[PDB]
């Protein structure tokens, strides 16, 4: 989610690394909008999205997914999912 | 060592999602055989390709 | 036989690993006296041939040549060949090999190759000792190549006739143009060259004409040979055109699809998209 | 099939013979005589355990 | 693993390979990161150690160097090192290939023909090329030499007082002096070779300040350091491996099986060392 908080679940999966496929797709991907590269060396990206025109949130990938040139710089985004991502990756 | 051991070995076939890394790491070892048995580095019929088989009764 | 003026050249080193690429044209005979290799390396250019056409078998096609400029090179980048006044700038001489650099300034003729080199060498283990030698053989033996190409004298290869012209009109008509006078400053050597390369967009036949481009592809300065033409901008340079690895392509689904797209237009020619380089004018008379 | 194979010309080879004589230390101590039979019998097992 | 300065010079093409590689001792490790082949072939100079007398056959050694100049040749010849004042009028560099031009600028801090040859090679095939990988690997090196500290680690100590004073011992000998405080003003990596190179004539420690020989070998000298005997005439330098004269108005000499009788006495070995000076060191 881009800024709302979840509610009523009662049990979460712990994230791990085998989740995020790298689909091998076509080699040739086109994609728009803003992007920002997670990790050039996994070919890891985000990309913005909305559910319903009204839903904002942030998509995360892996894979070729080539896209325009215009890369966006992580120092833009928010605290709020900037923390998330610095979690999410666990580095660590 | 060079294939980019992101994960230890057994992990690989602990996943099933992948297919990709399995294939290259049996096509490397049937290379090393070959080579053992031949010493002259080769290359072959230059398409092969392969599938895992999923269930017991496959 | 061996022909290329760069076959000649090696030079007094700890290297045991001379790089000389000398292609088949040193045993080809069309007289350029330099490799493709070096065409490319220093000048950035090709070889080709006019298929001069003719009704009769004897087509008598001709020699051409294409630069290789990109779009994005400026100024000096777009000079191709420059005069005495500039070869020392642009080009990275003491990064260029020692011999290279003298065999480029005695084709400028000029006397500061003696004076500085000639002396230079005096301090060096390798002037000391017979490589010297070897040394003033190949200058001689340049020496000589470049007394073949001299044209200057009767006493001489070349003689009688010219016919070829250059300075054509500007479009803004800008008078006249002093790319003659450059010419016979520039060694009878690279004039040659000039005529090697350099198409005319008119031959004028004995009382017949024929026109062949719109328009001029190069033009000249007193600085040197410039990769530009007068109006727009350059045109689209044609850009220049085993071990295992990670990336294994995933298996699609066994098919061809459509074959039309590249198959109709691959049956269709496709163009030679190069810059054959016309510049200048000439004629004929019996 | 589940995959292609670019299926061209290609062999991988590592050359840093230091690095390889650190690993062959490392690997020194270990009796593998010893060792390995009883993987054999673990390939062994599996051969029939294959089936039921 | 191989430290040798020399043995991280690089070619940019393979033909001006730079082979007649290291000396072996590229392997060791000696703070000199010049193997002695290179410097043999660019100074006129060969490393030697001292064995000291640990107050006994205990090990204390400390290491040396030998000049390789002549008798007969005078300044420019007899100089051993320039300064940046003088580094390319001694070098000649133009002749050098150019990452040795590159390294003597580094050397010699002349950023601007650095940083100009840099921008000039960038688009180069060559250095899109990891050659500048390369070369700013040498520079990491060099910053790690000078990690310690350039200053502090190789004298401002905070034992600073086991000061190595170069200037000449003698009153007489005036014309040094100052050349310590040049030795300031020479850059720190050359500072401490120096401090490598050159014997004191003397020692300070709580135990005594001693004396090791009666007078000093050469002088500081105002560019960089010269064949610079205090006084008199240059010594006698032997060479150890064109139409000129070389006459030698020997002595007849006709006592014939001289080494066969003789041999057993001390052999003794000539090349000049390197005394200078006053070392101080705490007991
Ligand atoms: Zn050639
Ligand atoms: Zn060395």
């Amino acid at each position: 989610l881009a800024v709302n908080r979840l509610f009523g679940a009662t049990e979460t999966i712990d994230f791990h690394p085998n989740l995020l496929v790298y689909r091998q797709s076509s080699p040739p991907v086109r994609l728009t909008g803003d992007v920002y590269v997670v990790d050039k060396n996994e070919k890891v990206f985000l990309v913005k999205h909305v559910f319903s025109n009204t839903v904002p949130a942030y998509l995360l990938i892996r894979g070729d997914y080539e896209s325009s040139s215009d890369l966006k710089s992580l120092r833009d985004l928010n605290p709020w999912v900037q923390n998330t991502l610095l979690k999410l990756l666990i580095p660590d | 060592s060079t294939l980019e051991m992101t994960q230890p070995l057994l992990e690989i076939f602990r996943n099933k999602a992948d297919t990709r890394q399995i294939a290259a790491v049996v096509f490397s070892t049937l290379a090393f055989i070959h080579n053992r048995f031949h010493p002259l580095v080769t290359n072959f019929t230059n398409k092969m390709e392969f599938v895992v088989t999923e269930t017991n009764d496959t | 036989v061996n022909r290329c003026i760069f076959a000649s050249i090696v030079s007094f080193d700890a290297c045991i690993t001379y790089k000389s690429p000398c292609s088949p044209d040193a045993y080809h005979d069309d007289g350029w006296f330099i490799c493709n290799n070096h065409l490319i390396k220093r000048f950035k250019m090709s070889k080709m041939v006019l298929p001069i056409f003719d009704e009769d078998d004897n087509q008598f096609k001709m020699t051409i040549a294409r630069h290789l400029v990109g779009n994005k090179e400026r100024g000096i980048k777009r000079i191709l060949i420059p005069s005495a006044t500039n070869y020392q700038d642009v080009f990275n001489l003491n990064s260029m090999m020692q011999a290279e650099q003298l065999i480029f300034h005695l084709i400028y003729n000029n006397e500061n190759a003696v004076n500085t080199i000639c002396d230079n060498l005096k301090y060096t283990e390798g002037f000391t000792s017979n490589t010297q030698r070897v040394i003033h053989s190949v200058y001689a033996t340049t020496k000589s190549i470049l007394d073949t190409t001299n044209p200057n004298t009767f006493c001489s290869r070349v003689s009688r006739d010219e016919l070829r012209f250059f300075d054509v009109t500007n479009a803004r008509a800008l008078r006249g143009g002093a790319g003659d006078q450059l010419f016979n400053n520039y060694s009878g050597f690279l004039q040659n060259l000039i005529r090697r390369a350099v198409a005319p967009e008119y031959l004028q036949i004995d009382t017949e004409e024929l026109r062949f481009r719109n328009c001029a592809t190069c033009i000249i300065d007193e600085t040197g040979l410039v990769a530009s033409v007068p109006d727009g901008p350059e045109l689209y340079n044609p850009i220049r055109s085993q071990p295992n690895r990670l990336q294994i392509r995933n298996v699609l689904k066994f098919e061809g699809d459509t074959r039309e797209l590249d198959r109709t237009l691959s049956g269709y020619e496709e163009y030679p998209t190069y810059v054959p380089l016309f510049l200048g004018y000439q004629i004929i008379n019996s | 099939p589940q995959q292609y194979i670019n299926s061209g010309t290609e062999i991988p080879f590592c050359d840093d013979a230091e690095f390889l004589n650190r690993l062959l230390k490392h690997i020194d101590p270990y009796p593998l005589s010893r060792m390995y039979y009883n993987a054999a019998n673990t390939m062994f097992y599996t051969t029939m355990e294959n089936y039921a």
